[PDB]
RNA sequence: ACACCAACGGCGAAAGCACUCUGCUGGGCCGACACUGACACUGAGAGACGAAAGCUAGGGGAGCGAAUGGGAUUAGAUACCCCAGUAGUCCUAGCCGUAAACGAUGGAUACUAGGCGCUGUGCGUAUCGACCCGUGCAGUGUUGUAGCUAACGCGUUAAGUAUCCCGCCUGGGGAGUACGUUCGCAAGAAUGAAACUCAAAGGAAUUGACGGGGGCCCGCACAAGCGGUGGAGCAUGUGGUUUAAUUCG
């Protein structure tokens, strides 16, 4: 689950924004707080329904 | 912004060495309407610096008000709930009017003798580092650069 | 006087009310650390980005008498303060060559309260 | 407990059930057909299954967390929030059988305009291809039509048009409680009143307002800035007090 440096040079370039597309806060943010058990098979695929078509 | 627009509100130049930013100043000093006798403070603030120092009148009036100038200051806008001290970069335009404002309070604010030596005085002081003047640059300071995450970089 | 260790990991313990940056070897035993709450400031001041610089800023304080050349990077846990310390590394002297997330990533299971962060 | 895959996905009668593997086992669907032959449908009582919580006995217990103990917030909070934390949550066996057990629209069958998304199978110059044209099961949304509906809405998985059978309602409060019977270890469950009292409860939708709801916009409204008040002495006005009245608004 960790980023990628496998490019060579000596730059001073951050280069952490390729990996905050995929895992950023948004896997921690989903996780890390209180899971609804039911309200989350609930509320959170009504929103998606609705966000399709 | 977009809604009505205006640049600035100016006035007539400086008396004979013509300037539109040193009017201001007289502008400032400015007591209940009195043009007149706000001519006499800083006309004759000219006239006795010119011991104290060497060069030309307005060489050292922009030589000191440097070290009173701020870079960045404070404003107060809140989001979310929470008012944040978000630190907004100041121009040359507002940074050349929040100069001469504690310079203005430096001198009122030193009870001693008359107001054409309390604003020669802290004319000098801004040079070598003294009065409340330039300390108001420094003070700003600490206030600034410490809150300096709330505000991202250009 | 000191052990003279060539490069090492930089573990960083990002979190949302502070951020400790640990430099280490390349086995696992820290030569010294630097937090957020110990530069300065403490209460609710930290945890923000440039208070993060001033703490990873501290500790080429006290890791200079080894004298490390090249430095590998590593975050762990979200907050302001992943990207900051990386950038305060950078500017002090010492070089890039791994910069890594070990960020524990759950298998859903364990779950801690809702409440709202800083 | 099990990321990702997960999906508007799938399976199951309902509840419910997801890392991988093995062992035993149920249901559904399609296709050339082969065979029985209506042997069907529904169904009071009855029998069985039941999310979680809870209960009994024996185990287990990382995390979470009723209770409980501190810190904080507040006028007070024996709440929200912070630090800990027991029963419990987990396993075996038995028990309790309730939930917005909700699509709140019981099951079974035949019919009635259409346009997009799954799974099986047939076919399509030899399938040359991601694919193209059909034909079934289950499953969403649709400016969804007719029709139906008080309206919202449903719409061939319709509350459309009909048939078969079972359950249920016939004002609100009192009540889903009391009494009795039955069931249970217990907590309680099931069946189920009346007196008295009101003339109203209730549903949809409409206008406006309100919102510590949202989107976009205007006034010193804030912001930026100057001067000022509240301090002081004096003037004046008002309450309170006082007085025979300290006249009224």
């Amino acid at each position: 689950v960790q980023v990628v440096v496998d490019d060579n040079e000596p730059e001073e370039r951050l280069l952490n924004r390729f990996r905050r597309e995929v895992m950023r806060a948004g896997v921690i943010q989903e996780c890390k707080r209180r899971r609804f058990f039911e309200n989350t098979q609930d509320v959170r695929k009504r929103k998606t329904r609705e966000a399709a078509k | 912004s977009r809604r009505g627009t205006v640049e600035e509100k100016t006035a007539k130049s400086d008396p004979i060495y013509r300037n539109r930013l040193v009017n201001m100043l007289v502008n400032r000093i400015l007591k209940h309407g009195k043009k007149s006798l706000a001519y006499q403070i800083l006309y004759r603030a000219v006239k006795k610096i010119q011991q104290k120092t060497e060069t030309n009148p307005l060489s050292v009036l922009r030589q000191a008000i440097r070290g009173v100038t701020p870079d960045i200051a404070v404003k107060a806008r809140r989001v979310g709930g929470s008012t944040h001290q978000v630190p907004i970069e100041i121009g040359s335009t507002q940074g050349k009017a929040l100069a001469i404002r504690w310079l203005l309070g430096a001198a009122r604010k030193r009870p001693g003798r008359n107001m054409a030596f309390k604003l020669s005085s802290e004319l000098v002081d801004a040079a070598k580092g003294s009065g409340d003047a330039v300390r108001k640059k420094e003070e700003t300071h600490r206030m600034a650069e410490a809150n300096r995450a709330f505000a991202h970089f250009r | 006087s000191a052990r003279k260790i060539p490069k090492g990991v930089i573990h960083v313990q990002a979190s949302f009310n502070n951020t400790i940056v640990t430099v280490t070897d390349v086995r696992g035993r820290v030569v010294s650390w630097a937090s957020a709450g110990t530069c300065g400031f403490r209460g609710t001041k930290r945890g923000t980005p440039f208070a993060a610089q001033t703490a990873a800023g501290n500790a080429i304080r006290t890791v200079v008498e080894q004298g490390m050349q090249r430095a590998e990077v590593m975050i762990k846990g979200p907050g302001l303060g992943r990207d900051a310390a990386l950038r305060a590394i950078r500017r002090s002297g010492i070089l890039l060559s791994f910069v890594r997330d070990v960020t524990p990533m759950p298998h859903n299971g364990c779950r801690p309260p809702k409440k709202r962060r800083v």
